[PDB]
């Protein structure tokens, strides 16, 4: 075959070009045969000129063309050329690269580029990435509007994600303001996210508008498609900071490395059309005679050429002639006037590259651990990350609503994690145990769950104000009116022996130790391995009497298989008490928590969250 | 069942099932309806 390369600008020959192709797929059964020339300056005039005066000494059946140049205008006319001649071009780099009109369907042309809907989806896949749900556009009147519009509308509004779009604002820039209607406009939206679309320079204008509007400073951010940013080697620092982007790359492939996949692409087409033919491609270059006779059927080709593969990499291109998922780089701008590689993407898929910590376990009223969907990967709904070391736990519930309204209201952020050693606090010999432990270890600041309260505890850390009623409570089938009446106090003061319990380490059981030592001492038999196990014990027989948290055992009492469980007497429970919250000692955020907590039944949420999360449906009946 | 908002659902069960047609309507309404969502997946 014969093929031709360009290269312009740069003040430079340069060896690395015949090290670019470095005699490049020499395997193939057809060979290419290069003719280079470059040219220190580009003219429309010139570059029409030199190319067809190289049709003349090499008679080339493609082309190659590269440029040092910001310039728009130097792809347009290459598709002009591919018009003129039928002789494939396409270009690696620079102008070449830039985007074009619409190419005629008989033109044949190629550039290292793409489209607005492409790049409006990689916009809505950045934005996915780092989560940012709720957004709006500002554009102009400039090319592609409400098609960027229609195209966003479109891909936002498949999924099942319930994202926002705020404003859309259409503004010319024709018609320029004395007013600052584009400021009037501007000022308003009080969007986080941000996606522009205008010219490079109406870029500057809006920006010196948005840097008056307040709109540039810190939380809200700013997302843009490929014309602002344009070279990247010019940037006016109107642009504020922290600007994301998305563009070409230009290292991932070297000048080199572009051109050798540009003649990969231009011979391993004419392979394929030779494996389906087994024709020559080659064809008289001469553009001032008439254009050579089966030229025509390198129509064909193209049609057949659109998806060139080389390296087990995608050079397959689209419609326009832009390539497909062409490597695309996702930029942002880096402090001072730095363009720096974030994220690459490609195809379908693109890969990118007060504090507080809080402890707490897994209980039933507000507290539950779950399983994530691993298809998903991350968490789901109300469900808020919680770690375990031994792995990643959802934890979820009554106490996790209502941290994150607590956090809301204090407007603070929060790493939460669980507890590995001894559960709920608990005093042993010297030392004691749990969450506290992290509370006093400093590991944790504030330790939240269905964690009592005791005079010991509230000695060592200062406590939250309590903010549902319960304590220690018994649970029985369908016995003591009293409940103080000694049947408790001695089983063998009735000759059948008799049966309770309750969960050791517990609060309950320390209290029972403290006050009442023979009742700890008879129960250690009875002592059981969890809530659900304890419960095995009172639901299958061979237990009584079953003694807990009186919060959990009324919510129990609502919700059972059967209502074969109830509380006892009114369930009005002895130690009345309620759950509370760690924080470290007299230093901390202490009373402006308490405030948050009054306020949260303040507005009466506590009885809709009691409806959903503590409402059992049993105990209706009676 | 109490209701068509029964404590029953509200308590589901392994024990205790309530059946469905995927791709039904009404999945349709448990999928696209925030307020019950939870509900949906039992």
């Amino acid at each position: 075959m014969d093929i031709a390369v360009i290269l312009v600008g740069t003040t430079e020959e340069v060896a690395i070009k015949d090290v670019h192709e470095k005699d490049d797929f020499h395997h193939l059964p057809v060979t290419p045969r290069v003719e280079l020339v470059t040219m220190q300056e580009s003219d429309p005039k010139s570059i029409i000129t030199r190319i067809c005066d190289l049709m003349s000494d090499k008679k080339v059946q493609g082309v190659v063309f590269g440029d040092d140049t910001d310039q728009e205008a130097i792809a347009q006319i290459l598709d002009f050329i591919s018009v003129q001649t039928l002789t494939p071009i396409l270009g690696i780099h620079g102008g070449s690269s830039m985007i074009m009109a619409d190419k005629e369907e008989a033109s044949m042309f190629f550039q290292f580029g793409p489209s607005i809907e492409q790049q409006a989806s990689v916009m809505l896949n950045i934005m996915e990435e780092y989560d940012w749900y709720i957004f709006s556009i500002v554009t102009t009147y400039f090319p592609g509007y409400q098609d960027f519009e229609n195209k966003v509308r479109s891909t936002i509004e498949n999924s099942f994600v319930g994202w926002e779009l705020e404003e859309v604002i259409h503004l010319d820039m024709s018609l320029d303001d004395i007013d600052s209607k584009i400021q009037n406009q501007l000022k308003k939206l009080q969007s986080p996210v941000i996606l522009l679309y205008c010219t490079k320079e109406e870029a500057t204008y809006i920006f010196e508008v948005a840097h008056s509007v307040g709109l540039t400073g810190y939380g809200f951010t700013w997302i843009v498609p490929s014309l602002v940013a344009g070279d990247t080697d010019t940037v006016p620092d109107e642009f504020p900071t922290g600007l994301i982007s998305v563009s070409y790359d230009e290292w991932d492939y070297d000048l080199p490395a572009r051109v050798r996949d540009g003649i990969a692409i231009i011979t391993t087409a004419a392979s394929t059309m030779l494996s389906e033919h087994n024709s020559i491609p080659q064809s008289k270059s001469s553009c001032n005679n008439i254009q050579e006779s089966r030229v025509y059927e390198a129509h064909m080709l193209k049609r057949y050429l659109i998806n060139v593969t080389f390296e087990g990499r995608d050079l397959s291109f689209s419609e326009d002639g832009y390539q497909m998922h062409p490597k695309l780089v996702i930029i942002l701008l880096n402090q001072e006037r730095k363009w720096e590689r974030v994220g690459k993407y490609k195809d379908r898929s693109l890969k990118m590259w007060e504090h507080l910590s809080i402890v707490t376990l897994e209980e039933a009223p507000f507290v539950i651990v779950e399983d994530v969907d691993p298809l998903s990967g991350t968490c789901m709904r109300n469900t808020v990350p919680c770690r375990k070391q031994i792995i990643k736990r959802c934890c979820k519930g009554f106490c996790i609503d209502i941290l994150k309204k607590i956090a809301k209201t204090v407007k603070f952020t929060y790493d939460l994690y669980l507890v590995t050693n001894g559960k709920h606090g608990k005093k042993i010999n010297g030392v004691w145990n749990g969450m506290i432990g992290e509370v006093v270890t400093k590991r944790a600041y504030m330790a939240v769950g269905s964690l009592t309260i005791n005079e010991e505890r509230s000695e060592v850390v200062d406590f939250s104000v309590p903010f549902i009623e319960t304590g220690i409570s018994v649970m029985v089938s369908r016995q003591v009116s009293g409940l103080s009446d000694k049947k408790f106090q001695r089983p063998n003061d009735f000759s059948p022996a008799f049966r309770f319990g309750t969960v050791p380490n517990g609060s309950t059981e320390r209290n029972i130790r403290n006050n009442y030592l023979e009742m700890h001492s008879y129960m250690v038999k009875f002592n059981q391995r969890s809530v659900q196990d304890a419960l095995l014990s009172l639901k299958s027989g061979k237990l009584d009497a079953f003694i807990y948290d009186a919060a959990v055992l009324n919510y129990m009492a609502g919700r059972d298989e059967g209502c074969k469980l109830v509380t006892i007497g009114s369930g009005k429970v002895f130690a009345t008490t309620g759950y509370g919250i760690a924080i470290q000692k007299d230093s901390g955020w202490k009373r402006q928590v308490d405030l948050a907590i009054l306020q949260l039944f303040g507005d009466g949420e506590m009885e809709e969250l009691e409806a959903l999360w503590l409402t059992g449906i049993c105990h209706n009946e009676k | 069942i109490t209701g068509i908002n029964d404590p029953r659902l509200r308590n589901p069960s392994d024990k205790f099932i309530y059946a469905t047609v995927k791709q039904s309507s009404v999945d349709i309404y448990f999928r696209r309806q925030v307020e019950l969502s939870t509900m949906y997946r039992h």
